[PDB]
């Protein structure tokens, strides 16, 4: 999930 | 002319908050997973959660660190906040798909 969120 | 979380209608921002970064509120971006995102650059935002601590690395946006913003009513990735720049010193990129345009 956090990859997918990354800037 | 105002902007809602899509998934649940948090009041989030206002198409008189877009900011023209660079000459354009949109710009169509890319993160290491290779996920596109079409970003729409606001000077103001509300209602949303800001996770974790700023970062610069991959940042799309000279000067500027990021930070993950999340609904802050649902927990959807709504975009960033951006901060630590210059003219000006912060803002908010959002996802524009992830929001729901309407009536005040
Ligand atoms: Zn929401």
């Amino acid at each position: 999930f956090f990859e997918q969120m990354q800037n | 002319s105002i902007f809602r979380c899509r998934q649940c209608g948090q009041t989030i921002s206002r198409r008189d908050w877009l900011l023209p970064m660079g000459g354009d509120h949109e710009h169509v971006v890319f993160n290491p997973a290779g996920m596109i995102f079409r970003v729409w650059c606001f000077s103001l935002a509300q209602g949303l959660r800001l996770i974790g601590a700023p970062s610069g690395e991959f940042s799309w946006f000279k000067g500027y660190d990021w930070t993950i913003a999340l609904c802050g009513q649902c927990g959807s990735h709504l975009g960033w906040h951006y901060e630590g720049g210059s003219q000006p010193q912060t803002f908010f990129g959002l996802i524009k798909d992830r929001l729901a345009e309407g009536p005040a």
